[PDB]
């Protein structure tokens, strides 16, 4: 008992249920994506995921509605990328000429998201909103202004983390993911977020402008810090170590990482 | 299945023999010629020794392949083709020693 | 549209066969192509006098390496280390580590001038328009050691040049 | 004192290019193309140019293609006096040689003014060409050009009818028109044997749609012919000079996808987008659709020809490069036998041959 | 400046090694290096042979010139302009200017 | 070097039209402030 | 630069130079030059601009695949035969 | 067991004394991309990199630390490395499971 | 007659016409062994008689050449003469069968 | 969708697209696929033995009089069962275009030389003989260049270091050039710059 489902063309057996993003990530066609994450949740904000139904005239966030009958969905279709440079320039309208400064640069998702369907030439012409930093520890280089509210990271403090300090705060603009209160974050899974965080508005202080994603050497192994043995991506910056990253597997640590280890 | 040259071991090693003896007898007019000033013994049994280096191949068609590669060589000495530097090369005489012992081995470098 | 070069025929006409056997016998066209070179010999000669006089150069000319301050006497690198990923001969080596301020800084800029091949990427890399390619074009040096600049060396050729670059850019980013 | 075979052993300068290029991205692979026909820089940057330009599917605003052709022909002049020249040279005329690299000189004025370099210009680009031209610079190729002419005429008097240089050069080294076919003898060395063939006119690639100039055939195939080929087509892109200069519109230059050709830096200093794809065009470099093509187009010393094979990413996969001289030195040694061994060195001049080409 | 391009060694001194150098063709370099009269010089050029310059990982580079020859001068540039050259050599002049075995030789 | 007077977020470019650091706004009055490269800092 | 000289320079030549004297520059064009200004482009429209359109990249394709034998009837050229070319007009021979 | 080893002039210690290490790569986790992630790849393992004296820079002696080769199935990878004579560290394909996801789940009560 | 020939190695001939009807005899006859199975026959032999049957319609030459859509003729006749010897190939390669062999799907699937 | 991105003809695509089906009828002993890149650029498959007739008959008359071999590359590839992949350019005068045959071979096989059926292809044989192990049957002279002399080890094999394994340098002691191994300064840094997100949906393989 599983429905069958059309990507764009080929028909698939997909599971009962199950949201759109996760038919045509079973395809492997891959949408464009901010706030969704799994090993998080969903969340309605961030609509870059927006695709075309077959026959309905409007699109729908890809990771909100499971797939049924039969339903066809055009990823390609012309409307759906239209939307997609739509949203795209919205969140350009403000994230800060930051690139070259901004520790993210080299990998950003935002970037390549810019890159794959945002629209080349600016049409904003305005006046860019930035604000104030907001200091939070020993670990995390908060910048924000790169901000861009997938809440994501709160997504993540109340469902793993589960401390629930730090939050959303505000509406419209000057709406905030800063925690109010000056009050320091702290958390033995406080440096995952250092990778979850999607752009670089929080990134990791101590290895902070050390150096460059295209240019460090990734190899796999396993932490020692604990005897859990969880997976890793290290990365170094040539006959010298530079940063450390979760290498996500099923069985341990899956995508995360502790923190005495990072 | 297309062979290269000789079908099946023992018809491509009579060629591996010739070969011999073509690079042996020509080795004195190496020397000479190049006023090389190995030992004239020497070129010779080194010659033995890069015909060890691949005693032990045993495949079909490999090995016919490799008296190609085989012959390029002497083409070039007789041509004169190669020079003092280039055939002086083999010996890598210039190479700072290094012992297999492990130990040797463990004093001196991280090693693999 | 095609042409025939040669194809063209002498005449048999014995005026002309006159004409080609004189020319053969008394070299007229031997004496014509000598006497053009006696024509040059009254042209004024084309040499400038250097080092005395030095040959014209453009604004977009492309030199000696320096990086450069603001006005304001602050350095300009910001350590975005896309110098290093843009060379072609990967000359550049960088290495950034933060200010006690906490704004971004190079530790060891560097490059050498053994592998860099002039190409100006650097010069169009530069989102702060740091390194610039300089105008000089001559520090031929006695000894390798020399070439591989180090950061402190830039920045001296960017104060010893300083007026003079930030003439060239002055006259010529309206085209960039 | 007669040879009796010639043995060309190329590989003397083999740098080893395709290895390289294949470990770089396309923008970063560019320069590799000057260093190659290095006295004909510029056409190889156009060839490459057009490389990409098919597999990105993508087409330069006119303006682009004007200097392209028009750079294209004044490397076409570069070639060819260096060619007759040092040919010249190589039989002991000495002269002519200093009374044309003043001019050659002042052409690389030009390169000098345009690109800031005095040659290996980088300055095509395959999305067009990369900062506009100064506004001072074409009065300044018009007075050039219009000179010019009597300075080639007047080699022409030291050489054409110079029968001693005539007598050394006249009856040598005569190619069967079909044979020069069997062995891919490109551009001047074809037309010499008096075939039609040229790509300019057969397969034009640019704006030579819109240029007209008489392709000069030779006919006996001798050095001789070769020469007049090399001067009258010296003269042709003289005649070309003319008509871009007369017909060149004003329009941008880079082509306006961002996502290929880089932001003007007045803008991307002020706006969000025009930052982000100066800095992936320049950090990972653009994609190209996985595909694979053969282009190639009339550089001054035979058609020059690029094979590449785009992956998908960033970095080329494959980039065989179609070297003209290297089949005509091949072809050398037929063309060559039982001939005086200083004919054989005038015939690899006439072979207008690059050694830096070859090896690749 | 007086100096004049003139074959073979022997009736020849400094010697300019511009464009870049390769594997195969090494030895002969060094041959003609060695068929030089004293007092021999030689002369780097471009970013070519300073140190492979462009090609510097390559199979077939000997990376230097300096690696097979002990240069003077070196004089960067890819393609250095002649002009650059020449300030180049002028340099080199500067630098046998300031030779002195007579003085040396009086002094051991 | 001193510090600009600001109430409250501002431009920055390091003052080179098209030839300083990218514009940026920095955004502090009374609180000292930025800043990119350009030490033009707002702490009034 | 005399008249004593260039009368019989241009003799010596069968040229007659010095209405080029092309082997030097006089007075060029002058170096200093007001600014440019220069072109915007044809897609700086603010109003109507798609990228899903201006696109082309996206645009490239799959290759065309005939027969793939792996898994009357008249016979045709490649191409219509190119015709013969006319003769260079205003200077036939050289 | 198509050894070649003789017809490559690979010297002996490098197709001895290290071995290649087949694996298809792991997602960038700053990334959510997936596109870098599929297709098998044959890193060899890393030796020696000191300093250089001068300058600092990354001085190296081992001839081959930079290759990687991309490969469409693991099986094709394998036999790859036999028919070059490699030793080798085959590792598995670690597609992630497939996940419930539910924007309800979260109102439950 | 034909002053030159054009390409240097072409040379002259006159009164084409002898020598074509050699050329198109000695071609169907050739190929004449040809089982009506592969189209080669069908094709070649479909142009060859139509070219053929415009050699007995133009008996003159300036305006024949004008006809085979060829620039001199006395060119395609060596064209033809390249025929003569491809059927001498044709059969050597025997009458076409619906392939041989098929390589491996695994290949062939560009990008990798 | 015009200024920017090119027209593509139609027509051309026609005309090859038939003619491929032609040759493709003509002589299918052998044709895997006749393939049109959409770029107006046909190019038929062979059967590794079978490269001597098929190209034989490209010289040969029907419509296929093209003469020349622009080039003789070789594209490598360290999968498929077979990895090097021999290609030829070749080009038709009267009708001006270009087509391009090619094939695919063993590194052990030896496929025949083609030289005599393009005429100029004797310099080809050896370069792909020294830039890979592939050796061409029935050729007069495979031998190195673009080398060294020893040597040994093919570039171009996809695999094998662009630093190699050798260098030579000057050696006083000896008072000669000599081989040693890379020890190579400053290492050739290798950026990463391949990139997550598929740019190319028109492309892009089943997932499978
Ligand atoms: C009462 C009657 C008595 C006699 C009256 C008639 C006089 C007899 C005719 C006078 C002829 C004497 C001239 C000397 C012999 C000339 C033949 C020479 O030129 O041979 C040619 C070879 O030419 C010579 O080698 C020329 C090379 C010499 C290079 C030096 C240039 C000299 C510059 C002029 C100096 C003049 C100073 C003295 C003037 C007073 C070979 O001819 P060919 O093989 O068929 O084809 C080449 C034709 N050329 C001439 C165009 C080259
Ligand atoms: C002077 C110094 C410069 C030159 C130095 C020597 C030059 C030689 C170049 C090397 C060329 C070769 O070695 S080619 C391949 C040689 N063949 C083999 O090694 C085969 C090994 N397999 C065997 O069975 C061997 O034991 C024997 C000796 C062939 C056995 O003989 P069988 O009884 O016939
Ligand atoms: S990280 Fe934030 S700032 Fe740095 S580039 Fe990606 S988006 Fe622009
Ligand atoms: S915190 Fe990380 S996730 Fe939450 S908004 Fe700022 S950037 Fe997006
Ligand atoms: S671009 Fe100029 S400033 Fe920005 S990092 Fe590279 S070098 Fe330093
Ligand atoms: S000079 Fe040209 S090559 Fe050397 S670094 Fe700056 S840009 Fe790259
Ligand atoms: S300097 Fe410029 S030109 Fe001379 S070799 Fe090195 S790269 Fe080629
Ligand atoms: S993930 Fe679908 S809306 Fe952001």
């Amino acid at each position: 008992n599983l429905i069958e489902v059309f990507v764009d063309g080929q028909s698939v057996m997909v599971e009962p249920g199950t949201t759109v993003l996760q038919a045509c990530e079973k395809v492997g066609m891959q949408i464009p994506r901010f706030c969704y994450h799994e090993r998080l949740s969903v969340a309605g904000n961030c609509r870059m995921c927006l695709v075309e139904i077959e026959k309905a005239p409007k699109v729908v966030a890809a990771c909100a509605m499971p797939v049924m009958k039969g339903w066809n969905i055009l990823t390609n279709s012309e409307k759906s990328k239209k939307a997609r440079e739509g949203v795209m320039e919205f969140l350009l309208a403000n994230h800060p000429l930051d690139c070259p400064i901004c520790d993210q640069g080299g990998e950003c998702d935002l970037q390549d998201q810019s890159m794959m369907f945002g629209s080349d030439r600016s049409r904003f012409l305005e006046g860019k909103r930035a604000v104030e930093d907001k200091n939070i520890g020993p670990l995390v280089k908060t910048i924000m202004t790169r901000c861009i509210q997938c809440t994501r990271c709160i997504r993540f403090a109340s469902e793993i983390a589960g401390v629930d300090d730090l939050g959303t705060t505000g509406r419209g603009n000057d709406m905030q993911v800063g925690t109010y209160i000056e009050k320091m974050f702290m958390s033995e899974l406080s440096g995952n977020i250092i990778d979850i965080c999607p752009v670089g508005a929080l990134t990791s202080k101590p290895y902070a402008f050390t150096a460059r994603p295209w240019e460090t050497r990734k190899t796999e192994s396993i932490d020692v810090m604990d005897a859990v043995g969880s997976n890793i991506v290290v990365s170094t910056r040539t006959g010298e170590v530079m940063r450390i990253l979760p290498r996500m597997h099923e069985d341990i640590n899956e995508e995360w990482i502790s923190d005495k280890t990072r | 299945v297309k062979p290269i040259f000789s079908r099946d071991m023992n018809e491509a090693k009579r060629r591996v023999r010739e070969l011999y003896r073509a690079w042996y007898r020509e080795v004195p007019n190496t020397v000479h010629l190049f006023q090389l000033d190995i030992s004239v013994k020497q070129g010779r049994d080194k010659v033995r020794e890069m015909f060890m280096k691949n005693a032990h191949v045993t495949d079909p068609r490999v090995v016919d392949l490799l008296v190609i590669k085989g012959k390029m060589e002497l083409e070039e000495t007789i041509n004169v083709w190669k020079q003092r530097t280039h055939i002086m090369r083999f010996f890598h005489e210039t190479e700072a020693p290094r012992p297999t012992d492990f130990l040797s081995k463990f004093y001196v470098g991280h090693d693999p | 549209t095609y042409k025939f070069v040669n194809m063209r025929e002498p005449s048999m006409d014995m005026k002309s066969v006159t004409d080609r056997a004189a020319q053969t016998l008394l070299w007229t066209e031997l004496v014509r192509g000598l006497g053009m070179t006696l024509s040059y010999l009254f042209r004024e000669p084309a040499t400038i006098n250097y080092p005395f006089e030095k040959g014209p150069l453009s604004p977009r000319f492309r030199g000696e390496h320096a990086l450069r301050r603001y006005p304001s006497g602050e350095e300009r690198c910001i350590a975005c280390k896309l110098c290093e990923a843009v060379c072609p001969a990967q000359a550049i080596t960088i290495e950034a580590e933060p200010r006690a301020d906490g704004s971004r800084r190079t530790t060891r800029y560097d490059i050498d001038m053994t592998k860099c091949i002039y190409c100006g990427f650097c010069q169009e890399a530069c989102p702060v328009d740091a390194i610039v390619e300089g105008p000089n074009f001559e520090f031929s040096t006695e000894t390798h050691e020399e070439l591989l600049y180090n950061k402190e060396k830039l920045l001296n050729n960017g104060d010893k040049w300083e007026a003079e670059i930030a003439a060239n850019i002055q006259a010529d980013y309206l085209y960039r | 004192e007669m040879v009796r075979k010639c043995d060309p052993h190329i590989g003397l300068l083999h740098r080893g290019t395709e290895k390289l290029i294949e470990y770089k991205t396309y923008l970063q692979a560019l320069p590799y193309f000057d260093r190659l026909d290095y006295v004909s820089m510029m056409c190889n940057e156009q060839a490459y140019s057009l490389a990409v330009e098919k597999l990105l599917n993508i087409q330069p605003p006119p303006r682009a293609q004007w200097i392209r052709v028009l750079f294209g022909e004044i490397t076409r002049l570069l070639n060819h006096i260096m060619a007759v020249t040092t040919h010249a040279l190589d039989i002991g005329a000495m002269t002519p040689f200093f009374w044309m690299f003043e001019e050659r000189e002042k052409m690389f004025e030009f390169y000098e003014r345009v690109s800031g370099a005095r040659m290996h210009a980088a300055y095509i680009r395959p999305g067009g060409v990369h900062q506009d031209l100064p506004l001072g610079l074409l009065d300044d190729i018009y007075e050039f050009s219009k000179n010019f002419s009597f300075r080639i005429d007047e080699l022409e008097e030291m050489l054409t009818n110079n029968r001693i240089w005539r007598n050394r050069t006249v009856d040598i080294g005569v190619v069967t028109a079909e044979d020069a076919l069997n062995y891919g003898f490109s551009g001047v060395m074809l037309r010499g044997s008096g075939i039609q063939w040229d790509l300019r006119k057969t397969q034009p690639y640019d704006v030579y749609d819109q240029v007209e100039f008489d392709v000069p055939i030779g006919s006996r195939g001798d050095c001789y012919d070769r020469y007049l080929c090399r001067v009258e087509e010296m003269r042709q892109s003289l005649r070309i000079i003319s008509q871009c200069l007369n017909k060149m519109p004003p329009g941008e230059i880079k082509v306006d996808d961002a996502k290929v050709s880089p932001p003007k830096r007045a803008e991307m200093k002020t706006s969000m987008e025009s930052l982000i794809h100066h800095f992936k065009l320049y950090t990972e470099g653009y994609q190209v659709p996985p595909g694979a093509t053969y282009t190639a187009i009339e550089a001054p010393k035979g058609e020059f020809g690029v094979y590449l094979v785009s992956d998908g990413s960033s970095r080329p996969y494959r980039c065989k490069i179609k070297a003209p001289g290297f089949a005509h030195l091949a072809g050398l040694d037929k063309m060559s036998k039982g001939h005086m061994l200083a004919d054989v060195v005038a015939i690899i001049g006439t072979q207008d041959i690059v050694f830096g080409e070859v090896d690749r | 400046f007086g100096v004049v391009f003139r074959a073979s060694p022997r009736q020849s001194d400094v010697m300019i090694v511009a464009g870049t150098l390769t594997n195969k063709m090494a030895p002969a370099l060094r041959k003609v290096y060695d068929q030089m009269p004293e007092p021999r010089y030689v002369v780097s050029m471009g970013s070519c042979a300073n140190g492979g310059g462009y090609y510097h990982y390559s199979y077939s580079v000997v990376r230097g010139c300096d690696r097979i020859v002990p240069v003077d001068i070196y004089v960067p540039g890819c393609p250095p302009t002649a002009e650059a050259l020449l300030y180049g050599i002028l340099q080199l002049q500067r630098k046998i200017k300031r030779e002195k075995r007579l003085r040396i030789w009086y002094r051991r | 070097p001193v510090s600009e007077v600001g109430s409250r977020v501002i431009s920055c470019d390091g003052g080179g039209g098209a030839l300083g650091h990218p514009r940026v706004y920095i955004n502090l009055d009374k609180e000292t402030k930025t800043g990119t490269c350009g030490y033009c800092g707002l702490q009034f | 630069a005399t008249r004593v000289i260039q009368l019989l320079r241009n003799w010596a030549s069968g040229r007659d130079l010095q209405a080029k004297l092309q082997l030097r520059y006089q007075e060029i064009s002058k170096r200093t030059q007001p600014p440019p200004k220069l072109p915007v482009g044809p897609s700086h429209k603010l109003s109507n601009n798609y990228y899903c359109t201006r696109d082309g990249r996206r645009e490239a394709m799959p290759p065309s695949i005939v027969m793939s034998s792996q898994k009357e009837k008249k016979a045709v050229t490649p191409a219509p035969p190119i015709k013969r070319w006319e003769l260079s007009k205003d200077q036939p021979y050289l | 067991k198509l050894d070649i080893t003789t017809l490559t002039g690979v010297p002996e210690e490098h197709i001895k004394t290290r071995k290649v290490r087949i694996f298809v790569p792991a997602r960038n986790n700053m990334q959510s991309g997936v596109n870098n992630t599929k297709k098998w790849k044959m890193e060899f393992d890393t030796r020696e990199r000191w300093e250089n004296p001068l300058m600092g820079w990354s001085s190296t002696a081992d001839p081959l630390s930079n290759l990687v080769l991309t490969f469409s199935t693991k099986e094709d990878a394998v036999a790859f490395a036999e028919k070059n004579g490699w030793s080798f560290d085959v590792e598995e394909r670690k597609v992630p499971k497939p996940k419930s996801k539910s924007y309800g789940a979260n109102f439950s009560w | 007659l034909k002053k030159t020939t054009g390409l240097v190695g072409l040379a002259v001939c006159e009164t084409p016409h002898e020598r074509l009807k050699i050329l198109y005899t000695k071609i169907l006859d050739v190929l004449g062994q040809i089982p009506k199975n592969a189209a080669y026959r069908k094709y070649t032999e479909q142009i060859t008689n139509e070219k053929l049957g415009m050699v007995k319609a133009e008996p003159d030459v300036k305006k024949l050449e004008e006809q085979l859509q060829g620039g001199q003729i006395e060119e395609v006749i060596l064209q033809a003469e390249n025929e003569l010897s491809l059927a001498r190939k044709m059969l050597r390669w025997k009458p076409w069968e619906p392939l041989v062999e098929e390589p491996p799907a695994n290949q062939w699937k560009w990008p990798i | 969708t015009r200024p920017t991105i090119r027209p593509r003809n139609d027509v051309v695509h026609k005309q090859l697209s038939a003619f491929g089906q032609y040759v493709a009828e003509i002589l299918p002993k052998y044709v895997q696929q006749v393939q049109v890149s959409c770029f107006n650029e046909l190019e038929i498959f062979i059967h590794p033995d079978g490269v001597i007739p098929v190209l034989t008959f490209l010289r040969d008359h029907t419509n296929a009089q093209f003469k020349s071999l622009a080039d003789l590359t070789a594209v490598d590839v360290p999968t498929r069962q077979n990895r090097f992949e021999i290609v030829y350019n070749l080009l038709s005068l009267r009708f001006n275009s270009r087509i391009r045959v090619k094939t695919y071979t063993d590194e052990l096989t030896p496929i025949e030389s083609s030289v005599t059926v393009y005429k100029a292809a004797n310099w080809y044989e050896r370069e792909i003989w020294d830039m890979f192990g592939v050796f061409f049957a029935n050729h007069p002279d495979l031998r190195r260049i673009l080398t060294d002399y020893g040597f040994e080890g093919h570039p171009f094999r996809k695999d094998f270091p662009l630093s190699g394994y050798v260098e030579l340098r000057y050696d006083d002691e000896v008072k000669r050039v000599v081989a040693e191994p890379v020890e190579l300064a400053q290492e050739f840094r290798k950026f990463d710059l391949n990139s997550p997100w598929e740019a190319f949906p028109a492309y892009r393989q089943p997932p499978e």
